RNA sequence: GCGGGGUGGAGCAGCCUGGUAGCUCGUCGGGCUCAUAACCCGAAGGUCGUCGGUUCAAAUCCGGCCCCCGCAACCA
RNA sequence: GGCGACACACGUGCUACAAUGCCCACUACAAAGCGAUGCCACCCGGCAACGGGGAGCUAAUCGCAAAAAGGUGGGCCCAGUUCGGAUUGGGGUCUGCAACCCGACCCCAUGAAGCCGGAAUCGCUAGUAAUCGCGGAUCAGCCAUGCCGCGGUGAAUACG
RNA sequence: CGCCUCCUAAAAGGUAACGGAGGCGCCCAAAGGUCCCCUCAGGCGGGACGGAAAUCCGCCGGAGAGCGCAAGGGUAGAAGG
């Protein structure tokens, strides 16, 4: 490349919220991320995270069968 | 809303229709007057006339709409818009 | 805050408890 | 050349599944990443700014690569643009910095999206490219919430060997590149 | 954007600061800081990072946060208005829910008067 | 034939110098009054007669066409 | 079913726009009234609305009931905010045959306009204005921020 | 009323009418000399703000673009960038 003008890229270090370490490349060597693909809910696999809800409704009543038949 | 404690509230008497058209087979317009009464997982399929005041609305009734009132799909009031 | 239901003076106003203003 | 983590996974886990779902019987025939060309549309440097220097080295941090100009082919009324005039930025990475932006997207920048539900899988050119688009810049890990005084995000062309959209997707997905569809 | 999709206004105290979020009020606060035993006087700019990844991991798992929220509520009225009960209309006409009085006020619904 | 115009509802600017539609009146909302006029405080409304063209862009420059104003139409 | 509509227009009001403030905790001092399918002490389940028990009292005995502003302390640090509480999502409590139209109350989330208001315009001369809570009638409940009362703290100014 | 372009002009040149139609009375210090690179309009598809059209990617595209201004001739094997 040219000299001079360009960003000088080094051995860096990607550190995840997860604890993950990427080995890479880049214009800093130490980096902190609050998410990676290793535990990115779209990624692993299909995480529901908090909504493991099913819906719920409409029929998720059923308070209650007490009516009268 | 209506306390928990207390039970789903149909009128009977509606209530009583709905299970008799599943039974010897189902199904032709409903014609009532409650509007106060819950829409119920029995009534889904049916098609109920809900009187608002005025007409008998042919409401055909559905899975996602179980918890609401049968007056809530027989519109009251008459508006077009202003001017 | 007098109309503000999250408060103790927001109960207050309304003569209402709760969580904000128990007894 | 530096060994990269995802340059020798296209080696090593990559390209013989290819070989296999596809059965080619020639090595070049085989898919392979031809240049990655990102894009800054910009324009937003039109009048106002002829100070936009730190997109440009924001661009540089991201892809250790100092963009190039693009300017106004033509003049015209409505974007307010006259004949010449400073628009965009430009960077192609290509070999090494290629992998080395695309491994940081793929494990880093795109998770770091907001609200990322997967890349969309109808973005393929029908001629076996894809095109992506950010509105951040702030996606990437090199840039802090300190070095950036205002949002703007880019276009990214991934240009590949295949000829075939369905070539393309697979190659791009065993790389890494998830799709909602 | 640090937690959660938000980056928390710092050298804020840290239960406030997490009031910023689209999801979390004071409630959700003064939770979240029991349950990961952090001091809610201290500001942001005085969190550990061991303090930031437990409050971050906790917030993001036990509650629908940002966009995900803003969906279900998008979707809750989504059906409402589809469905064709009178909660559907108003969000249909963009008129009051809540069975207020729109004779006059209803400001905050509507949108600025339009005299004639 | 020669000169000059067509722009909110009315009457005039803006045109010559391309980008940026302005003034009085009227109109709608609100004040004052028992009420009314006056008066005070707010707001709305013109894609510029058209059709074409030049230009990055036209009320603005250019051309066609419609309409209106003024002058001329002499020796015969 | 309507009287609760809603492109709009006016009167009377409520709560605000904040640091003479807002919030949390602890701590004081009223008056007037009401109360036998009535007020409900205390007890326990729930963050709570409440729910189950249950003592007393035809009430100068028992209860509504805490007065609130105030006071001691700690937080907020001038930002559409810990100001402001509208609007909406969701989960519930209560009354009542029944809360779609169309009740109040509670809890989580949402956190609008609003930075003190154009022309104009109202009230008040002393325990008054301002500000703070409290009760009653009507009444199942309640859209009361209305009305009729009651005390707390407590001004400025009147040349003419 | 002088000058430039097209037609009338009858396939050399020239050729009139108060015949049909448009332009000029400037400009550029680079818009000039040379050397070295580069190739358009438009069409379909793909891409945050981005739109019929801003900038990016792909395929097709002999020149219909561009060449300061009228018209004609010329022209990417450049006179265009
Ligand atoms: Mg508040
Ligand atoms: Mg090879
Ligand atoms: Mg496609
Ligand atoms: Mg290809
Ligand atoms: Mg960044
Ligand atoms: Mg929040
Ligand atoms: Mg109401
Ligand atoms: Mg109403
Ligand atoms: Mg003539
Ligand atoms: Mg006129
Ligand atoms: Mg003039
Ligand atoms: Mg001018
Ligand atoms: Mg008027
Ligand atoms: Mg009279
Ligand atoms: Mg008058
Ligand atoms: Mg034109
Ligand atoms: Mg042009
Ligand atoms: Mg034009
Ligand atoms: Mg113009
Ligand atoms: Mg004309
Ligand atoms: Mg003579
Ligand atoms: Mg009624
Ligand atoms: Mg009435
Ligand atoms: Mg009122
Ligand atoms: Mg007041
Ligand atoms: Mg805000
Ligand atoms: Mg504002
Ligand atoms: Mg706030
Ligand atoms: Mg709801
Ligand atoms: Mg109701
Ligand atoms: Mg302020
Ligand atoms: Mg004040
Ligand atoms: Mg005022
Ligand atoms: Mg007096
Ligand atoms: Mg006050
Ligand atoms: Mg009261
Ligand atoms: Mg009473
Ligand atoms: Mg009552
Ligand atoms: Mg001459
Ligand atoms: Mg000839
Ligand atoms: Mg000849
Ligand atoms: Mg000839
Ligand atoms: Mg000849
Ligand atoms: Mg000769
Ligand atoms: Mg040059
Ligand atoms: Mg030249
Ligand atoms: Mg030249
Ligand atoms: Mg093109
Ligand atoms: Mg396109
Ligand atoms: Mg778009
Ligand atoms: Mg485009
Ligand atoms: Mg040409
Ligand atoms: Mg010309
Ligand atoms: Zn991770």
């Amino acid at each position: 490349m040219k000299e001079g003008i360009h960003p000088k890229l080094v051995p860096a270090r990607i550190i995840c919220g997860c604890g993950n370490v990427i080995e890479t490349y880049s214009t800093k060597p130490e980096i902190y991320v609050e998410v990676c693909s290793k535990c990115h809910p779209f990624y692993t696999g299909q995480q529901r995270f908090v909504d493991t809800e099913g819906r719920v409704e409409r029929f998720q009543r059923r308070y209650g069968d007490s009516y009268r038949k | 809303p209506r306390s928990l404690k207390k039970g789903v509230f149909v009128d009977d008497h509606l209530l009583e229709k709905v299970l008799e058209l599943n039974a010897k087979g189902e199904k032709r317009l409903i014609k009532t007057w409650s509007r106060r009464s819950t829409i119920v997982p029995e009534m889904v399929g049916h098609t109920i006339a809900v009187y608002n005041g005025k007409q008998h609305v042919p409401v055909y009734i559905t899975e996602n709409m179980v918890g609401h009132k049968l007056g809530e799909f027989a519109p009251t009031r008459t508006y077009r818009g202003h001017g | 805050g007098k109309g503000d239901r999250r408060t103790r003076r927001g109960k207050i106003w309304r003569g209402t408890y709760g969580k904000y203003r128990p007894r | 050349p530096l060994d990269v983590a995802l340059k020798r996974k296209y080696y090593e886990e990559v390209r013989p599944e290819l070989i296999r779902r596809f059965g080619y019987q020639n090595v070049w025939e085989v898919p392979r990443l031809e240049k990655v060309v990102i894009n800054q549309g910009l324009g937003e440097a039109k009048e106002d700014a002829r100070i936009l220097e730190k997109a440009a080295q924001e661009l540089a941090l991201i892809t250790g690569q100092k963009p190039a100009v693009t300017r106004a082919k033509k003049s015209i009324s409505n974007f307010k643009l006259r004949k010449g005039m400073p628009i965009g930025l430009r960077v192609t990475l290509r070999r090494d910095r290629m992998w080395i932006f695309l491994e940081k997207l793929l494990n880093v920048a795109l998770p770091r999206i907001r609200d990322f539900r997967g890349l969309n899988p109808n973005s393929f050119d029908g001629r076996g490219n894809y095109n992506l688009g950010l509105r951040e810049q702030l996606i990437f890990p090199e840039i802090t919430y300190d070095m950036v005084d205002a949002l703007r995000g880019m276009d990214i062309a991934v240009v590949t060997t295949a000829e075939t959209d369905e070539e393309a997707r697979a190659l791009l997905e065993l790389l890494g590149f998830p799709f909602r569809k | 954007a640090r937690i959660a999709g938000v980056e928390i206004p710092r050298n804020k105290r840290v239960d406030v600061a997490l009031t910023y979020i689209y999801g979390i009020g004071k409630a959700r606060a003064k939770e979240a800081l029991e349950k990961t035993g952090i001091n809610p006087a201290t500001r942001v700019k005085d969190l550990t990072e061991a303090e930031v990844v437990r409050l971050r991991e906790y917030v993001e798992n036990t509650w629908k946060l940002e966009g995900e929220l803003r969906a279900e509520v998008a979707a809750n009225i989504k059906r409402l208005m589809d469905i064709g009960c009178y909660r559907g209309l108003r969000h249909r006409r963009g008129l009051p829910v809540r069975g207020q009085r729109t004779r006059t006020n209803a400001r905050t619904r509507k949108g600025p008067r339009k005299t004639v």
